[PDB]
């Protein structure tokens, strides 16, 4: 209710992540009420070998 | 526990029972494992025994018309005595081959990855002809003798033509064997053998002499 | 006379370094007889030293001060003369066999995409479709021209930056 | 059979096959024809 | 659709629709995109048209140079008979061409962009008649011999364009290393078909036809 519909998939805005500016899939908007309640997954890896993160709502956008 | 296998007592392959011609459960390498590949294959094998037995009975045929008198050459060194003295080039005759037999093969090609598909009447508005009866054997125009117009003929009749086919294409790599070791015809290495059987092989260059 | 160089039968060094070379193949040439191995094999190799030193000297290609062969690889140079093959046709061979091999890993890995891990794809190739690929690729000036004017390699500014 | 020709898509293949048919291809082309360094015209 | 260029077994993709000449011929997937498919339509149009015109020039010319009527020069040497001539239009030719050529194909380039597109006030009195029923299909080009309910007589068009570029290819691949004109080759081949053929003039394998 409060962030995008689960299963929808979302592009990333921050600009120090890695992940920037291509799509990925939301696992569940934190509801619980924080700072960064979108958690999106991706399938591609980082420089770390992590899969998942949690950004805040003012960054993430609509699809391609 | 139902037909003659090649090694009695072995476990005969999961991948064919009994439904493809001279079937004998041999095959150790795994061949012809999935569908494709053995539709494929069965079809080969086909055609090797229809251009093995062809060419062992025009083999046969010459060697015996020359043996008996004939104005014919043996089976090895033929291409080249009969195109030093003809009227059609070399090249010019193997590309006419090619042109005629690349207009087939590719028909009977087509006909292997959707059977029937030349039955439609494009080709000089053949229609019930031309239409493949089974994976390899084609029909109606081939077939002018109503001799496959029976399942209990046709599957016993195909049975052997698979074995004549094997037989023959054996019998073609007796003829290459048995050239480069004495240099004489299929035919005459029989005449040399029924009048005396001491006259076998292992006695020229089978077996290493050093000693 | 382009560049003070003159065309290479005219070189004197060109025909001193064959006779050199001959002189040279000869002088080891001479130990073995006629009918042995090695003998033919020297034979067939000055056979094909005096086709190359015979076959270059056609439609013109300047040897230098040193008799060598120099290649000129200015259109226009090519031109107004004849020497558009020494490198002017040699470049498009390469830029159509480049293209034809671009387009085609372009087309399979963007085919490729679309299915459940596609790193798989691009460790155990999908043969039949690289094979298809392969036998595609030679009108590629056709679709590279027209697929541009459509947009369909263009990407919208949708990738990783950090300026 | 099947997971052998699935094992025929890694290195051992077309980079192999791939490379094979290309070093065969150059050798053929400059044996049949000797010693090219500039086109017919 | 009319019939396929394969008999058996070859789906087409994106030719399923109607258009002039459509045998579902095409194995490279050039023509998927619908707009660059109008483009090559015209494409063809404009190379038939223009070969069909060219072999002509060189086949109803030559048959009376065969048989002796008129004493006219070879195509491969056409263009070195004229500028020679006491009269000669010298090479101002090529430019000339180029110019006359680019004030139409504009037009037609256009044409093509916006369809039937031409201006009111802008070409002096006959802006009226320059308005083409369809892309590569004008109007006020030909007199009669449109009118007719069957218009799709346009398929003898296009495959006797196609026969024509495939003759032109065909006079430029044979004066290129049979050395002589199109109609004298023929005649050659009729007087032995056997020896002279394409495979002892274009092919580098059976030239060692060493015995
Ligand atoms: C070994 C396989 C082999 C096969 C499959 C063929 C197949 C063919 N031969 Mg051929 N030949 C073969 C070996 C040889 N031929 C010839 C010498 C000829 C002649 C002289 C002629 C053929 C001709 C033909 C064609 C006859 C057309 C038809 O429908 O029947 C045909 C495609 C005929 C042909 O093509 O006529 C147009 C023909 O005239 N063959 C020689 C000796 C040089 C052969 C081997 O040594
Ligand atoms: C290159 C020629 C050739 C080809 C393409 C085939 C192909 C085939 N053979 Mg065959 N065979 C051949 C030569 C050939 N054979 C010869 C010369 C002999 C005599 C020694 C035999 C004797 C033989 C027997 C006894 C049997 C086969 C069988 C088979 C089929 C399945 C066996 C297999 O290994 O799968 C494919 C093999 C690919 C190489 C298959 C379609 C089996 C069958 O069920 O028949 C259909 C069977 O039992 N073959
Ligand atoms: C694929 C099988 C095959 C092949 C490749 C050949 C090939 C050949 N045969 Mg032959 N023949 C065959 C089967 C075959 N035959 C069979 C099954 C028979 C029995 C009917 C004959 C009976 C036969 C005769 C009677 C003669 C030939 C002759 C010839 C040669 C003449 C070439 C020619 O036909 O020009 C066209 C040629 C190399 C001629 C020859 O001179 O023998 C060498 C010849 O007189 N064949
Ligand atoms: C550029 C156009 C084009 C091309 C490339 C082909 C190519 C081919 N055609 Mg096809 N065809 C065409 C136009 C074309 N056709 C048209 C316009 C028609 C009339 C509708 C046909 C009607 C036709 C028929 C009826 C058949 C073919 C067949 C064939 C194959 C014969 C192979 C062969 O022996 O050739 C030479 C090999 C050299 C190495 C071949 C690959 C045959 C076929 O496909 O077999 C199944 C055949 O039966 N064609
Ligand atoms: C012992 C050899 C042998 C045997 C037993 C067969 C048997 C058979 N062939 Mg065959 N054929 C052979 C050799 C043989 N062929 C050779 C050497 C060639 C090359 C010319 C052919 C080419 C050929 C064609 C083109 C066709 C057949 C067909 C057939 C089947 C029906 C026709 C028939 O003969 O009716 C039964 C005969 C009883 C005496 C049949 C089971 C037809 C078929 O079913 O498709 C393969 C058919 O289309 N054959
Ligand atoms: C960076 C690439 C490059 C460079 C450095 C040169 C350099 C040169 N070119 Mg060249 N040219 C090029 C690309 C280039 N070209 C391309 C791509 C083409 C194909 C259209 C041509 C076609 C061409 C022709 C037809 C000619 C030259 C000629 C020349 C020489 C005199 C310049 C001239 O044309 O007269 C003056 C320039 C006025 C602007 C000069 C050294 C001329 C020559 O051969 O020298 C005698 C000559 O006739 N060029
Ligand atoms: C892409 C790689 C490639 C290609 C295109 C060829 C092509 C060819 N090879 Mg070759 N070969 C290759 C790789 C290749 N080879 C490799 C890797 C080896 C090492 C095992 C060989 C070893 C080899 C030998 C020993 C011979 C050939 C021969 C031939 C020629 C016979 C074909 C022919 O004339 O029939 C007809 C063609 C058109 C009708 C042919 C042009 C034969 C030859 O030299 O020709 C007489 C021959 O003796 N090859
Ligand atoms: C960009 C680098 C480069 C370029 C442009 C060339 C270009 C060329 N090389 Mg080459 N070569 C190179 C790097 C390069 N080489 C390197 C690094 C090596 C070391 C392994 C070689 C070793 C080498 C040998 C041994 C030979 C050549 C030959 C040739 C010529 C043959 C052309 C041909 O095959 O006909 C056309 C090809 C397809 C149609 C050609 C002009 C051949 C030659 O000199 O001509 C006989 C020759 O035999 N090269
Ligand atoms: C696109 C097709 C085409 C092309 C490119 C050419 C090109 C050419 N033609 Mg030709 N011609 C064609 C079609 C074509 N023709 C057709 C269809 C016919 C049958 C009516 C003729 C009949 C013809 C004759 C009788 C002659 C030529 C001649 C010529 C050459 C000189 C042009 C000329 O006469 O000056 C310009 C003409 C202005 C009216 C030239 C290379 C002349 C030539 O050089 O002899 C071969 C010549 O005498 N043509
Ligand atoms: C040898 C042969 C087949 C051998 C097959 C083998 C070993 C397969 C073995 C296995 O696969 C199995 C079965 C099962 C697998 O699980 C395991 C393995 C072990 C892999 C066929 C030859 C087949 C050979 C054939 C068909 C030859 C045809 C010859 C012709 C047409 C001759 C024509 C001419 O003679 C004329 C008429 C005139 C002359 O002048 C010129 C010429 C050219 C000589
Ligand atoms: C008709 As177009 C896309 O080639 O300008
Ligand atoms: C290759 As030529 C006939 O143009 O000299």
């Amino acid at each position: 209710e409060i962030g995008p519909k689960r299963g929808s998939l979302v592009k990333v805005l921050r600009p120090e992540s890695y992940w920037y500016n291509q799509v990925g899939k939301v696992v569940s908007v934190d509801q619980s009420g924080i700072r960064y309640p979108v958690v999106v997954r991706f399938e591609n890896q980082n420089y770390a070998g992590v899969s998942t993160n949690n950004y805040a709502l003012d960054e993430i956008e609509e699809v391609k | 526990a139902d037909r003659p296998l090649w090694s009695p007592g072995s476990e005969p392959p999961a991948w064919l029972d009994g439904s493809l011609a001279g079937d004998y459960g041999f095959d150790p390498l795994h061949l012809s494992e999935e569908p494709e590949m053995r539709k494929w294959m069965v079809q080969a094998e086909l055609v090797h025994c229809r251009w093995a037995m062809l060419g062992v009975a025009g083999i046969l045929f010459t060697s015996i018309g020359a043996k008996a008198g004939g104005n014919f050459p043996d089976w090895y060194d033929a291409g080249k005595e009969l195109q030093k003295n003809s009227d059609i080039p070399l090249g010019s005759l193997i590309f006419t081959e090619l042109l005629l037999f690349g207009w087939v093969e590719t028909k009977r090609l087509y006909d292997l990855r959707n059977p029937g598909s030349q039955g439609d009447g494009s080709f000089l508005g053949i229609t019930d002809g031309l239409k493949g009866k089974e994976n390899g054997y084609p029909g109606g125009l081939f077939d002018p003798m109503g001799m496959s117009k029976n399942e209990a003929s046709f599957k016993e009749a195909k049975q052997k033509e698979v074995k004549n086919g094997r037989l023959a294409m054996l019998a073609f790599v007796g003829f290459i064997a048995q050239h480069h070791a004495t240099h004489k015809s299929p035919i005459d290495n029989l005449l040399d053998h029924v009048a005396d059987p001491f006259h076998v092989t292992f006695a020229t260059n089978g077996v290493s002499i050093p000693h | 006379d382009i560049a003070g160089l003159t065309p290479c039968s005219e070189s004197k060094a060109y025909n001193k370094l064959e006779r050199k070379e001959l002189k040279v193949l000869d002088k080891r040439l001479k130990q073995y007889e006629p009918g042995s191995a090695p003998y033919l094999a020297l034979q067939a190799t000055k056979e094909r030293t005096e086709n190359r030193f015979k076959t270059y000297a056609k439609q013109g290609l300047l040897c230098g001060n040193d008799g060598l062969p120099h290649l000129i690889s200015d259109p226009g140079l090519a031109l107004r003369f004849n020497h558009a093959g020494e490198v002017f046709i040699p470049t498009f061979g390469f830029l159509y066999v480049a293209g034809y091999i671009g387009h085609v890993g372009r087309q399979y890995i963007i085919l490729s995409k679309e299915d459940a891990k596609p790193t798989d794809k691009e460790i155990i190739l999908d043969v039949p479709l690289a094979l298809k690929l392969a036998f595609q690729g030679w009108a590629w000036p056709l679709a590279s021209i027209q697929e541009l004017r459509n947009g369909s390699l263009l990407e919208k500014d949708e990738n990783i930056t950090v300026s | 059979m099947k997971d052998f020709t699935t094992y025929l898509s890694t290195a051992p293949v077309v980079g192999l096959g791939w490379a094979i048919f290309t070093s065969g291809l150059l050798i053929e082309i400059n044996r049949f024809f000797p010693d090219p360094l500039v086109f017919s015209f | 659709d009319r019939p396929l260029w394969y008999p058996g077994a070859t789906p087409p993709a994106h030719l399923d629709g109607s258009m002039l000449g459509d045998y579902g011929f095409d194995p490279l997937r050039l023509g998927t995109n619908p707009d660059r498919m109008k483009w090559f339509r015209e494409a063809e149009l404009t190379n038939g048209r223009w070969a069909m015109a060219a072999v002509v020039g060189i086949l109803f010319t030559d048959v009376f140079t065969s048989i002796g009527l008129v004493g006219l020069p070879k195509w491969w040497e056409a263009g070195a008979q004229t500028y020679p001539i006491d009269n000669q239009t010298l090479r101002t030719l090529a430019i000339i061409e180029f110019l006359l050529f680019g004030w139409v194909e504009t037009k037609r380039l256009y044409d093509l962009r916006n369809p039937g597109s031409q201006g009111d006030g802008s070409f002096l009195g006959i802006t009226d008649g320059l308005k083409g029923t369809e892309n590569g299909y004008p109007g006020g080009i030909f007199d009669p011999l449109g009118y007719s309910k069957t218009s799709p007589e346009k398929l003898d068009e296009l495959q006797n364009g196609r026969l024509a570029m495939l003759a032109f290819l065909g006079f430029a691949s044979t004066a290129a290393v049979n050395g002589q004109g199109p109609i004298e080759s023929l005649q050659t081949h009729l007087a032995d078909p056997f020896h002279v053929t394409f495979a002892t003039n274009g092919v580098s394998i059976p030239h060692f036809t060493e015995f």
